[PDB]
């Protein structure tokens, strides 16, 4: 019932139109990447008049990791396990801009040598 | 490095096909009149700084 | 679509059974290389025409080096019906009909297929036909001899290659090629296994350089969108994070061309590199090296440029953490994991040989894979402008392609992926050719569990 | 100030040349997505290099920024070769500017670039969502709906000119002509950063 995420995605999609790639979701919720996949699926499931669809990355790998642009086709990933949905885009192309984000809360896997101020 | 490339392609006529000893013979070319040589002279004037 | 249905099917990983405010730290990385040695390839702090003295220094250093091995590590003179294999290098007594060990260096054909104050193309007429002929000349600095045989084209000893040749003499001018020599092995730096409580150690040689012109978004694509999240958020559920170690770029930090660039477009791509590296630095620690088209000396010993690759947000981390999370390292570096020594090359050192300066020695990934095998074996002068320093180029301690041998050499920016392993009498060496990122990436795990490499197609 | 009209110059470069790209007034193979045309762009904007044309574009932007308080609304007009009738009129604004106030505060570089990236991406969105029929035979011309201007008489009155800056200024007043003064109008999301209020819309026919 986590619609607390969904309206926050709704401003960034709509009231201004900069796309979320991943990092806004992890900044907002600090949910798991599997849970972020569930959330983006839920947004896709509860889509009402998306201006344009997202394209997914595919979890099934076979020594390949490809953003799908042959959406109907199955590009070398035939016996598919799963997909991780992200990069919901208003535009023709999928480009975000990239920025420093808060990560001390958000880092899923920390550094083998943690940084020291010294 | 472009001047050194020009100089070794100029100095290829004195080697048979070798390219690794081309650098010293390129550096020791001294014309009073060559349109890349003086630019290499001031290039090597810069690298001492 | 049914792609969403696959997510609907896979409800088993609700949250991957991670706490997710617990970071599970993966690697106990040792990195013995960082502090308690001088790096030979690195600059001189006091330091902070050249090439000529270096060439004789390589020739003499190899001459005493392989002078120890013509009969110690090769053919006994009791064979060949007592044909004398005594250590005469000059061609004055090579004309004696007994074949000796001809300890000399091949400079047969090295000039440029692609290109006018010096009138180059008129000179290059001599280049094309003679260079196309694959004939090999051996120079000990005392005279050329002809070479024919099968290993003329199969074994790519193109330039700077001190060998001892064995053939039935049969003419003063020419030999066949039955045998070559090598430098002696500088010895086995011990490969460890931490057998008690094995870490399942990190396994990484990922990035060949994120080649990033501002002029193209497609090179900007496949960084920061698939990567920085394969290290941490894009998941193989969950083993990809367990294999991945500490981030290794090799050269090519920002692609640009020098005659078209100015101040602010250099900082645009360098601050977006800062965005990438400060994005991935909480997740995975990084080791960075410039050297071919990112700013450099354009030499193999090349001073790595600190404080320019980073914005003010990221600038204070190298001040805060000295060499742990990131340090500036050169085009060669000996990354040692308590004796798993591995060597890096940004690629230009072999890519100029593989495409730019090659008219001969050609019988194309399986050809170019073995050029850096050769450059590993002889530890020799590959490129055309080496060591390229106004002060202290080489002080008889630090060859640009060094003398201490690694367990893996990294070379970069090839057309295709290539990863074999070959065993030599000294050690075992795995061949790593990580492709340039616009040529489909083919991004690689490296080593250190059973000395095994794993590429993944990033396209 | 000084930095704020640099931002206005980059924003108008992105706006103008992006309208030029999505109307196919120049061939798309000359365009490539980039961040550097003399400055730092917020987004990857498809820019053809063509140094006469980019000279024209930065010329026009340096013309519009030269007045900087008469203009309440910069705009882009779209004219066919077939008729002089307006095909689209893309709206932009110079309302409540920092530069007229000359307030030092506030820089907010990432925040102003954020709202600029939003307004650019909105321009992308409502430039693909109208279709592509008759994709060639379109041209470009500028229009400014401004509140209080007339500068074109400065060529006259027997003036004697000595400095290159006012040579440029006479070129600014020379290049601009008042014209003689609806069918559809579509919404566009503008930037709503504090000092730079750019309330940008679109018009159709
Ligand atoms: S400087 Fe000397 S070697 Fe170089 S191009 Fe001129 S004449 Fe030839």
């Amino acid at each position: 019932m986590d619609q607390k995420a969904s309206y926050f995605i709704n401003e960034k999609l709509f009231t201004e139109v900069k796309p979320v790639l991943f990092t806004d979701l992890i900044h907002h919720l600090k949910i798991g990447p599997s849970m972020a996949k569930k959330l983006m699926f839920d947004y896709y499931k509860q889509t009402t008049n998306a201006k344009y669809n997202c394209v997914v990355i595919c979890c099934y790998k076979d020594q390949t990791i490809k953003i799908i642009h042959d959406l109907s086709n199955i590009p070398q990933q035939d016996s598919i396990i799963d997909c991780f949905i992200y990069a919901f885009n208003p535009m023709d192309s999928f480009i975000p801009y990239y920025d420093i984000i808060d990560q001390k809360d958000c880092l899923t896997i920390k550094n083998s040598y943690e940084l020291k101020v010294s | 490095q472009t001047l050194k490339t020009v100089c070794r392609t100029c100095s290829y006529r004195y080697t048979s096909d070798a390219g690794i000893e081309n650098d010293h013979i390129a550096s020791k070319c001294n014309s009073y009149d060559c349109p890349v040589f003086y630019s290499r002279v001031k290039a090597e004037r810069y690298l001492r700084d | 679509h049914m792609d969403a249905l696959l997510t609907k099917f896979n409800e088993d990983r609700s949250l991957q059974d991670e706490n997710l405010s617990q970071p599970r730290t993966r690697v106990r990385i040792v990195d013995d290389n960082l502090y308690n040695k001088s790096n030979p390839f690195q600059l001189c702090y006091k330091k902070r025409s050249q090439y000529y003295h270096i060439y004789q220094y390589r020739l003499k250093t190899f001459r005493e080096r392989v002078l120890k091995e013509c009969d110690k590590r090769w053919d006994a003179g009791f064979t060949l019906n007592g044909q004398l294999v005594l250590k005469k290098d000059k061609v004055l007594d090579i004309q004696g009909n007994q074949p000796c060990w001809c300890v000399g260096s091949i400079y047969c054909e090295m000039k440029y297929k692609p290109n006018t104050y010096g009138a180059p193309d008129l000179t290059k007429s001599y280049t094309d036909k003679e260079g196309g002929s694959d004939e090999i000349m051996l120079e000990d600095e005392s005279g050329r001899v002809l070479l024919v045989g099968d290993f003329i084209r199969s074994t790519p000893f193109i330039t700077g290659v001190v060998v001892g040749i064995l053939g039935m003499e049969a003419e003063a001018g020419t030999f066949q090629v039955l045998d070559i020599c090598y430098p002696t092995p500088l010895p086995q730096n011990p490969f460890p296994a931490p057998i008690a409580t094995c870490p399942t150690r990190g396994k990484i040689a990922l990035v060949s350089g994120l080649n990033l012109n501002n002029t193209s978004p497609d090179r900007l694509l496949r960084l920061e969108i698939l990567r920085e999240f394969l290290m941490g958020r894009i998941n193989n559920k969950i083993d990809d994070i367990s294999l991945i170690g500490r981030l290794l770029i090799c050269g090519n930090s920002v692609d640009f061309d020098i005659k078209s660039v100015n101040k602010d477009e250099l900082m645009i791509s360098l601050t977006e590199f800062s965005k990438f590296l400060h994005n991935i630095l909480p997740s995975i620690s990084v080791d960075i090296m410039p050297g071919t088209n990112d700013p450099s000396d354009k030499s193999l010993p090349q001073q790595p440029f600190h404080k320019s690759l980073f914005d003010k947000s990221l600038e204070s981390y190298f001040n805060g953490s000295n060499k742990e999370i990131l340090n500036l390292v050169t085009n060669p570096y000996e990354f040692s994991y308590n004796g798993v020594d591995v060597l890096a090359v940004s690629g230009k050192n072999i890519n100029d040989i593989c495409k730019y300066v090659i008219p001969s020695n050609d019988n194309d990934i399986e050809h170019r894979l073995d050029l850096m095998e050769c450059t590993m074996k002889w530890q020799n002068i590959a490129p055309t402008a080496p060591d390229t320093l106004w002060c202290y180029p080489y002080t008889d301690k630090d060859p640009f392609v060094l003398d201490k041998w690694p367990h893996v050499y990294i070379v970069a920016n090839q057309p295709y992926f290539g990863t074999r392993v070959v065993e030599i009498g000294g050690k075992n060496i795995k061949i790593i050719s990580v492709p340039e990122f616009s040529s489909t990436g083919m991004i690689i795990l490296l080593d250190l569990e059973t000395l095994e490499a794993e590429t993944v197609k990033i396209d | 100030n000084r930095w704020v009209e640099k931002w206005l110059r980059v924003y108008l470069k992105c706006y103008i040349n992006l309208i030029l790209f999505y109307r196919n007034v120049y061939p798309p193979q000359s365009f490539d997505y980039t961040t550097y045309q003399s400055f730092n762009l917020p987004q990857f904007v498809p820019i053809n290099r063509h140094p006469a044309l980019i000279d024209y574009i930065e010329e026009l932007i340096l013309d519009v920024l030269s007045k900087l308080t008469h203009v309440y609304r910069f705009s882009i007009c779209i004219i066919n070769k077939k008729n002089d009738l307006c095909i689209e009129k893309y709206v932009l604004d110079f309302s409540e500017l920092q530069h007229v106030d000359k307030d030092d505060q506030i820089i907010t570089e990432t925040e102003v670039f954020d709202e600029f990236r939003s307004s650019l991406n909105s321009l992308i969105m409502h430039l693909e969502k109208l279709p592509k029929v008759n994709d060639d035979t379109i041209t470009f011309e500028a229009v400014i709906n401004a509140i209080e201007l007339e500068l074109g008489h400065k060529l006259d009155r027997n003036r004697r000119v000595d400095s290159l800056e006012e040579k440029a200024e006479i070129e600014r007043d020379s290049n601009w002509v008042k014209c003689q003064e609806k069918i559809k109008l579509t919404s566009l999301v503008g930037s709503d950063v504090g000092p730079l209020i750019i309330h940008q819309f679109s018009e159709k026919l």
